[PDB]
């Protein structure tokens, strides 16, 4: 394999589609932002492996927005890790594909964000244990039902959250909706019960290849050999074409991770693997 | 038992590392170990801040080092037992590229090997180096070395020796665990080329008319007599009357003139290294208990002017007229002279004076509990089996209160001297954090040679411990407020714990030799100091 | 309670940004804020004129700030009900580099942190830092900080405090967020060498013969008494016979 | 009082020589006043080293300062009986930018000039300067000012005053030579933001219920009260049940 440079702009392309072609495979969860190339190795069209150090959007991957339409996270809201990905580019056909990934991701460290911010929204383990979640989604899906009544919209799943305690409890959730079948949109909103009054908010939004996501806790493990064999295993990309051009192909096993790594979008230790 | 090759000799200071598998007691002995190089040689040691060549302590199994400095940087392992400082000052010779003394190119000159006593696989530990290897420095071979081997070393049979002396007196000497010996100094000087030790800053036994480079005040009303041993019942005490026209001291008389009149004896000028120091010295006061021995500081004034006197300690007069020792903790971080004021206190009531002899002054604590016990060798004879002496109740630097049990006979073997530690109550006690989680203590039975490269002063360590319990106090810590969890003693008005230490802390024969009973009496160092710092 | 580095101090006055997504009261809100902070100290404020640093306020999820000058220019949030001027002076100083009191690195002397009635994953919220992160400036613990988290931070159980003092007359006033304790603006002072304060111009309460450089006329016909309150019933206001 | 051109502020700690004409009286006498300085203000003093300004104290004829650093570096005399504490730091708040208190613009407000007293060829040392050339660092006129003339100063005649407080009772009281007054560290500390003393590590008199941020052990016994002064002998001392 030829090993390829972090920064090589061949690579650097690469990333770009490589990274929407994961966004496309996910089906639930938040799209995927490149920060910087970290690994990237070749075997001989061109056939990838690589490593992306990524962060999350602000965009749930059933928005229609390609992930450079979006934003990034603000520093208390991040989750960032590693993507390891298997993609294949052939110049002549103009071919652009991944076979194969693997993401984990974590949190911001919820200390370093209290040194950086105190009062800072710290993200929630979610689950439904967390009663005060649940309340804060469905307080702000009923506001919601009460400044429409056009269409009326039911809780499908809360999906990101954040609480803090500066003025009594305040919670902040992301959450899928349906009418009152699939999701039709994503809605943020918040709860905050001071002693003598709630306050209520809210917003609404409407709307392959193998691989694996894993949102673990914060204080990048990653699994993606495909095979054992030293001499390589076997795969086939000839279905990406109307005529039959012999596209076999090989896997060997995934390379371990001098112009390395690639620069960052975001350079904050905050949001940067080992 | 030198290594030849100078490419492996160190350069001071040895930078160190301390691994956090060392037990407390292990680091705080380590650094003890480290003081007594600096006391006794140029040997100098500094934390660890990334030098090539360095010595990192561990605690492994076993108690071993590379001989020499190895260029990479090296282990030491003091693995768990082997805490007594000489242990790790033997150690500490391998790393600074000393061989055993058995294994000397000439030691069959010196010794027997009864090859078929020791253990199999185990004989080539008894090996002999060539010259190429080994330096002997010119010195002879040292059955006194700390680099020596045991007696019993490596043998198949308890009751047989593996080692013995072709001189055979020898044989209660060899391996030697007090301390360093005179000609294992005398090799690591002429290794490293030391004349000074960083920790010896003066000492003075008045041996020559000289006096050390002490003067006289004029400003006082009179002078010490620099006094000549000679005169009948007057001895000194560095000799005793051991020797004719050399034995020599200062004196001063209050048996005549008035009341409140004074001599000052004033050291030559000193050039302190570290910020404390501990002015050792022996003295009577054979005179009318008004009598004052008072210890000053002159020091610089800031202007390199050596004038600005400060009282530092004052001893007086006691019904015991034998020699006493004192310890003075000075502090000083300026040029300066130690100073030796005795005052008259009425004349019409003494029949004698104060004295001075075998000044120590060095860069150290001092010890932080000083026991002498008298006559000592008619007391060993006079006392039966398990039966006890306890010291008076010492404070350390923090305020718990300590003493020390000695069993002068030891119950649990003949011809041994065991010696143990207790925490006693005291009056700042209900303030203080109980057990006694990490206090290391220090006993050392004084070997009293002033020149501290002369002494080979034996000493035990041990740290005490939330382990340390007995079934005796229900399985509770031993180092608990001792009104809790020790026995009263009327004896002292405190409560004791139960005592921790060593039965055979020295042998009878052992602690016969040297300087350790000079007087014909004992003397016991105590040091118990917090070492939580150093974990 | 105060980030120790020097490169982290603001210069006044503090320039700033009211981002539209602030209701007009929250706008209001930290105007009045600024106010307290230009009345009790020299601490001030400038609408922003394109400086490096800056603060801008914005109405996002919750009420927070970065601690002291982020040099690139910086976010308070004031979300939905922290309008109140305590609220507003807490995050302020935040920017002013102010770390919570209960993280103070001696905080555990003061008070004690229930940590089993803390909500799972906010253990961290009371985090205290070490010396070398923060100043004390050379001040005590002050449970009436305006920084120092209430009872009931971020607890499990409604009825039972996350954080309690150590003297126990002080659980009923730790998190108080009236306005800026003495000891708040005596370490603010300390922080930006403060001595004055831009809008207290004068006071009085004539406790000294001087009576606070007023002088009496004299081309009017008498004088006003400096009048001790010793007599029976005629009390000052500044004492009231205490 | 105080001189209103910030150039002319030192930047501490001030350099100075003692000359050898000094006595060492005056020697440790002008030591012992910076004591002071460093005790009750942030000002500070350094042996020189080179430094462009820096006060030079001599044994010259009389006891003076220039006002304000002069940036070539000033002389200062203490004379003899200028060897007090009190003359030192009068001079040395010359030295600081520092006017004589009746030298206020506002002065007539406060203290009769009686010129027909004055020494014929001295009644120009009873000038008073214009609000162009000093601030009154937004303090009053005070009389218990270290700055400040004594009733018989320049005087004609010894039993006469030439100068008098218009409040009659501070006639007792102007020129006072103990010590900084209150005020006179108010301002010296609004003139170089002093907040925090060099040498005042700390102060307690237990009057809040923080007892000053001390702590009660636990390995002890029992606890201290905190005690109200309330009981019939039993007072504080600070207050002595006043
Ligand atoms: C005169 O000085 C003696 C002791 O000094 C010795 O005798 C002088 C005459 C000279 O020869 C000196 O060179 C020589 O050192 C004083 O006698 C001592 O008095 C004290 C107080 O009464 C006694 O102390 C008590 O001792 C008992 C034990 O015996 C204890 O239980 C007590 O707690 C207490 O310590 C001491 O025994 C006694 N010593 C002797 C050897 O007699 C004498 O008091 C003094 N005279 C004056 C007027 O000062
Ligand atoms: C204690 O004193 C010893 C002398 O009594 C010192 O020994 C001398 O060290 C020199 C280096 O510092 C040696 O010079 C080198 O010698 C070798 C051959 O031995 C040559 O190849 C080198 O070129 C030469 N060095 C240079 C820069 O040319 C001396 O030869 C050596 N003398 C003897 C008699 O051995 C010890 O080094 C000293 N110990 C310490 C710790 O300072
Ligand atoms: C509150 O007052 C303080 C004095 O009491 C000010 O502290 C001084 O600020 C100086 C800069 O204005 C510092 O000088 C710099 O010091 C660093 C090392 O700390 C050097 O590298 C720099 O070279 C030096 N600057 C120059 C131009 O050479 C002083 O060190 C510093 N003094 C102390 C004792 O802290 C504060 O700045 C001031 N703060 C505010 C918010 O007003
Ligand atoms: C005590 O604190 C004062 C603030 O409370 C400081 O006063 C500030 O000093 C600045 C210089 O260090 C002044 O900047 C100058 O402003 C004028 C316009 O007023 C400009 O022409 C100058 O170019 C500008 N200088 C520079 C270098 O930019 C501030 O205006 C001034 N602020 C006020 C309110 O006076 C004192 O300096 C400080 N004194 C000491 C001794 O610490
Ligand atoms: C303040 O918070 C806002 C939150 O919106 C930050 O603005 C976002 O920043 C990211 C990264 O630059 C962009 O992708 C988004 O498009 C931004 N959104 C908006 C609405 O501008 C902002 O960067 C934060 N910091 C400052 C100093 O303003
Ligand atoms: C000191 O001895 C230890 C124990 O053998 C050495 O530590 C490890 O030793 C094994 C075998 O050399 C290596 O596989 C490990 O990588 C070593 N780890 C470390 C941290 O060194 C150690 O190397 C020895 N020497 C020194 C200078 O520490
Ligand atoms: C260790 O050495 C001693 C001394 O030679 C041995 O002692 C003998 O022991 C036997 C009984 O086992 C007795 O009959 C002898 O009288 C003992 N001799 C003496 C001189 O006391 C001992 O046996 C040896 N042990 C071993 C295991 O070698
Ligand atoms: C929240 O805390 C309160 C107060 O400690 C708990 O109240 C106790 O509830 C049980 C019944 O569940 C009663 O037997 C006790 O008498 C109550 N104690 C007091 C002091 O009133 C309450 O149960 C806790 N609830 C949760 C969910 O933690
Ligand atoms: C100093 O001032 C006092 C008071 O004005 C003068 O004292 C008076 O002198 C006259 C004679 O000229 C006497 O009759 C009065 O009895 C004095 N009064 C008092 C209070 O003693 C004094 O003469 C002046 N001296 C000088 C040298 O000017
Ligand atoms: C020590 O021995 C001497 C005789 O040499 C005797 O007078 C003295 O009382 C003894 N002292 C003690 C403490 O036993
Ligand atoms: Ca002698
Ligand atoms: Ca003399
Ligand atoms: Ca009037
Ligand atoms: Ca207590
Ligand atoms: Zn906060
Ligand atoms: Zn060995």
């Amino acid at each position: 394999l030829l090993s390829r440079g972090c920064n090589d702009s061949d690579v650097l392309a690469v990333a770009g589609f490589a990274l929407r072609d994961i966004n496309k495979d996910r089906k639930d969860g938040y799209v995927l932002r490149l920060n910087r190339v970290n690994d990237a190795q070749e075997y001989r069209g061109s056939l990838f492996y690589l490593t992306l150090d990524v962060l999350e959007t602000d965009c749930h991957v059933l928005r229609k927005k390609a992930w450079q339409d979006c934003g990034m996270r603000i520093f208390f809201e991040s989750v960032y890790g590693q993507c390891k990905a298997i993609f294949y580019m052939n110049n002549p056909s103009r071919v652009l594909y991944l076979a194969a990934y693997n993401c984990t991701l974590r949190p911001v460290s919820k200390k370093k964000i209290y040194m950086t911010c105190p009062d800072c929204p710290s993200s929630i383990p979610t689950d439904s244990s967390n009663h005060q979640v649940l309340e804060a989604a469905t307080e702000s899906l009923a506001k919601y039902n009460n400044e429409n009544t056009s269409k009326q919209y039911s809780l499908f799943k809360v999906t990101r959250a954040s609480s803090q305690w500066v003025v009594g409890p305040s919670y902040f959730v992301e959450y899928l909706i349906k009418e009152s079948s699939v999701p039709v949109g994503l809605c943020k909103g918040s709860l905050t019960r001071t002693h003598w009054e709630k306050f209520v908010s809210v917003t609404c939004d409407f709307f392959g290849p193998r691989g694996s996501v894993q949102y673990l806790p914060d204080l990048f493990p990653v699994h993606l050999d495909l095979t054992t064999n030293p001499q390589g295993e076997t795969l086939d990309i000839s279905f990406l074409f109307l005529e039959p051009m012999e596209e076999k192909l090989v896997v060997l096993p995934f390379p371990k991770e001098a112009e390395c790594p690639g620069p960052a979008q975001n350079a904050s230790p905050l949001v940067l693997p080992p | 038992n030198g290594l030849r090759d100078p490419n492996t000799r160190w350069t001071f200071p040895i930078p160190y590392i301390l691994a956090d598998n060392l037990g407390l007691n292990a680091k705080g002995a380590i650094l003890y170990a480290f003081e007594m190089f600096r006391l006794k040689s140029c040997v100098d040691f500094k934390p660890y801040e990334g030098e090539s060549s360095y010595i990192i302590f561990q605690q492994f199994d076993g108690c071993w080092s590379e001989v020499g400095d190895q260029h990479v940087g090296q282990n030491i392992s003091i693995g768990q037992g082997c805490a007594y400082k000489a242990i790790i000052e033997h150690e500490i010779l391998h790393a600074l590229g000393f061989y055993h003394e058995q294994s000397r190119t000439d030691r069959d000159d010196y010794v027997n090997i009864w090859w078929d006593q020791i253990l199999s696989g185990y004989q080539h530990n008894f090996d002999t180096y060539d010259d190429s290897l080994i330096t002997d420095l010119n010195t002879p071979y040292d059955y006194e070395s700390l680099m020596h081997y045991q007696p019993f070393s490596f043998n198949k049979n308890a009751s047989v020796p593996t080692i013995t002396a072709k001189i055979p007196e020898f044989n209660s000497i060899i391996g030697q665990r007090l301390d360093f010996s005179a000609i294992d100094l005398e090799r690591l000087n002429r290794m490293y080329n030391c004349t000074t030790t960083h920790t010896l800053l003066d000492h003075c036994t008045f041996e020559k008319a000289n006096i050390c480079g002490m003067i006289q005040g004029t400003r006082d009303d009179t002078d010490w007599a620099h006094q000549d041993s000679a005169q009948a019942g007057e001895v000194d005490h560095t000799l005793l009357g051991q020797c004719t026209g050399a034995g020599y001291f200062m004196q001063f008389s209050t048996s005549s003139g008035s009341a409140e009149e004074a001599a000052l004896l004033e050291s030559r000028i000193l050039y302190p290294k570290r910020k404390q120091q501990c002015l050792q010295f022996f003295y009577k006061m054979t005179g009318s208990p008004s009598d004052r021995l008072v210890v000053w500081v002159r020091r610089d004034d800031s202007t390199g002017n050596v004038r600005k006197l400060v009282k530092v300690q004052t001893f007086q007069g006691d019904d015991d007229h034998n020699w006493k020792i004192a310890h003075v903790v000075l502090k000083e971080e300026q040029k300066f002279r130690y100073l030796f004021q005795g005052t008259k206190g009425d004349p019409q009531n003494s029949t004698g004076g104060i004295y001075l002899d075998d000044i120590t002054l060095t860069e150290t604590p001092c010890p932080t509990g000083v026991w002498t016990v008298r006559n000592f060798s008619q007391v060993l004879e006079n006392t039966s089996k398990g039966d006890k002496l306890q010291s008076p109740r010492f404070y350390n630097s923090e305020g718990y209160g300590f003493g020390v049990t000695l069993y002068p006979n030891s119950r649990e073997s003949s011809g041994y001297l065991r010696l143990a530690f207790h925490v006693c109550s005291g009056e700042n006690d209900a303030i203080l954090e109980w057990p006694v989680e990490n206090r290391q203590v220090i006993i050392t039975i004084l070997d009293q040679e002033p020149d501290v490269r002369n002494r080979m002063s034996s000493s035990m360590v041990f740290t005490t411990s939330k382990s340390h319990t007995s079934p005796a106090i229900n399985d509770t810590v031993i180092w608990d407020r001792p009104s809790r969890v020790g026995t009263y003693h009327t004896d002292c008005n405190c409560f004791r714990s139960i005592d921790l230490g060593w039965s055979g802390f020295i042998s009878h024969q052992m602690l016969k030799r040297r300087s350790f009973l000079k007087n014909d009496d004992l003397i016991i160092f105590v040091d118990f100091e917090d070492i939580t710092h150093l974990s």
